DNA sequence: GGTTGGTGTGGTTGG
């Protein structure tokens, strides 16, 4: 729904659930003069 | 998507297909927010001029899916949608403004491995994260070149904001503040782009804070797939948002 | 559809 609003939104199964990182998510967690 | 890389096992479980069911065919993509709440582009729905005009009982959800072309055995969610809202104020006869659109699907879907919602912008993350430099990226099943290419699996490319002072000097259409843009500048040796096929589909981000996904933008049009100097533009998920939790509120579940 | 495995997650070139 709304914002963050399902009660866990964008969080995924595979992959960060289950703390599986994909091929290029760093290529954008870099795009952010460096995020994480 | 142009210059891509066929995606990954659920890189995106809230990609969604529409489905024309007369005869057979794919519209675009789109993003599942709720049990039952996607959001898609209106064009992708109504463009007159081009005798666009996709309703309700026609259209097919197609959600947690990979190959483009088939049916997954058991992954794929084929679904019907009780009700398409557009956007009231959205403009076609100008410049796809305003071009967004919910449809409430005909009940709940589960939300296994392939299947999963995204977080709708919040001012925080939106704020900070929507800054031009920084990159998000489109996914969609369409296109991979202006002509008569379709591809096998979900491709996705990865793609920065683009500021105004731009993407005005970039097209003679004119640029409502309820898009942006996201490109790459020429001196610049890498590239990408959506196109026909994609929209509706999301430009998702991550935020370094919560580590969710946040849909920024939706995949609204462009001067063909990867103009060198032309940018795609994408429509503005936040400064819309209020546009979207009204029809929530106001029906469904 | 295409290399009876894969996420077209089974076992039936299909469906
Ligand atoms: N470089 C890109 N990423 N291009 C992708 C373009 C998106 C593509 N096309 C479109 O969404 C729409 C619908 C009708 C005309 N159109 C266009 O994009 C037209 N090329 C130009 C147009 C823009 C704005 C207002 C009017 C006309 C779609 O996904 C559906």
């Amino acid at each position: 729904t709304f914002g963050s609003g399902e009660a866990d939104c964008g969080l995924r199964p595979l992959f960060e659930k289950k703390s599986l990182e994909d091929k290029t998510e760093r290529e954008l967690l870099e795009s952010y003069i460096d995020g994480r | 998507i142009v210059e891509g890389s066929d995606a990954e096992i659920g890189m995106s479980p809230w990609q969604v297909m529409l489905f024309r069911k007369s005869p057979q065919e794919l519209l675009c993509g789109a993003s599942l927010i709720s049990d039952r709440w996607v959001l898609t582009a209106a064009h992708c729905l109504l463009y007159p001029p081009w005798d666009k005009n996709f309703t309700e009982n026609d259209l097919l959800v197609r959600i947690g899916k990979h190959s483009r072309t088939r049916y997954e055995r058991n992954i794929e969610k084929i679904s019907m949608l009780e009700k398409i809202y557009i956007h009231p104020r959205y403009n076609w006869r100008e410049n796809l403004d305003r071009d967004i659109a919910l449809m409430k699907l005909k009940k709940p879907v589960a939300f296994s491995d392939y299947i999963h919602p995204v977080c709708l912008p919040d001012r925080e993350t939106a704020a900070s994260l929507l800054q031009a430099g920084y990159k998000g990226r489109v996914t969609g099943w369409g296109n991979l070149k202006e002509t008569w290419g379709q591809p096998s699996v979900l491709q996705v490319v990865n793609l920065p904001i683009v500021e105004r002072p731009v993407c005005k000097d970039s097209t003679r259409i004119r640029i409502t503040d309820n898009m942006f843009c996201a490109g790459y500048k020429p001196d610049e040796g890498k590239r990408g782009d959506a196109c026909e096929g994609d929209s509706g589909g999301p430009f998702v981000m991550k935020s370094p804070f919560n580590n969710r996904w946040y849909q920024m933008g939706i995949v609204s049009w462009g001067e063909g797939c990867d103009r060198d100097g032309k940018y795609g533009f994408y429509t503005h998920v936040f400064r819309l948002k209020k546009w979207i939790q009204k029809v929530i509120d106001q029906f469904g579940e």
